[PDB]
């Protein structure tokens, strides 16, 4: 998904 | 640190539309997508659109049929089209990351 | 058609202080699927994000500034306010294929 990619950047 | 630059004519003009360009730095447009948002005086926020990475796009479903989001990988850039502009879309619009953490300095826009 | 998602319309804190802002969705409990998201709007429409993905902190950001989810809902807390954090809060709801804005909170900090 989308967004668990952006959450995976966020973390670093 | 990434950042964010609007640029473009904007325009103004009713009937007519309205065209903003951001360049990001800091990462790549093949990885992340950008979201495009606006605000109208005294009103709140509101989701326009979103480009992913792999080139996907997602629209509000209300305004759908009178924007276009397309960007160039190559030159970092994401590029919001609006067309048919009325009185109640004149507000700031802004390109945001992801998941909202990094913002752009926002446009103005005066229709009419 | 889409959710509505609801915040506070004021709150109040002093330095030192915690407090805790929260978001609701008309579709019942929140959930790690909405990705909830937080935004400060400061005067000068100054945004910054603050919070992305329910409790992921946008770096550059202050450690005071926590999210998690609680009964049914989103919340993002600052233990410890200081003066500079007075603001609009806003808060964002992912729904499959789109987001959706909370009306915003107005913190004060006397």
């Amino acid at each position: 998904a989308h967004l668990e990619n952006e959450v995976a950047r966020l973390k670093k | 640190d990434v950042q964010l630059q609007q640029s473009g004519p904007g325009l103004v003009a009713p009937s007519q539309s309205l065209s903003i360009t951001c360049t990001v730095s800091g990462f790549s447009l093949t990885d992340y997508g950008v979201n495009w948002v606006r605000q109208s005086p005294g009103k709140g926020l509101e989701w326009l659109g979103v480009i992913w990475g792999d080139g996907i796009t997602d629209y509000n479903s209300a305004l759908k049929s009178r924007l276009s989001v397309t960007k160039d990988n190559s030159k970092s850039q994401v590029f919001l089209k609006m067309n048919s502009l009325q009185s109640g879309d004149s507000a700031r619009y802004y390109c945001v990351t992801g998941l909202f953490d990094y913002w752009g300095q926002g446009t103005t826009l005066t229709v009419s | 058609a889409d959710a509505v998602v609801t915040q506070e319309s004021a709150l109040t804190t002093s330095p030192g202080e915690t407090v805790t802002l929260t978001c609701r969705s008309s579709t019942g409990a929140v959930t790690t699927s909405n990705y909830a998201s937080w935004v400060q709007e400061k005067p000068d429409h100054l945004f910054t994000g603050l919070i992305g993905g329910t409790n992921n902190r946008a770096p550059g950001v202050p450690a005071r500034f926590s999210g998690s989810l609680i009964g049914d809902k989103a919340a993002l807390t600052i233990t410890g306010a200081q003066t500079e954090d007075e603001a609009i809060y806003f808060c964002a709801l992912w729904y499959s294929n789109h987001w959706v804005f909370g009306g915003g909170t107005k913190l004060t900090v006397l």
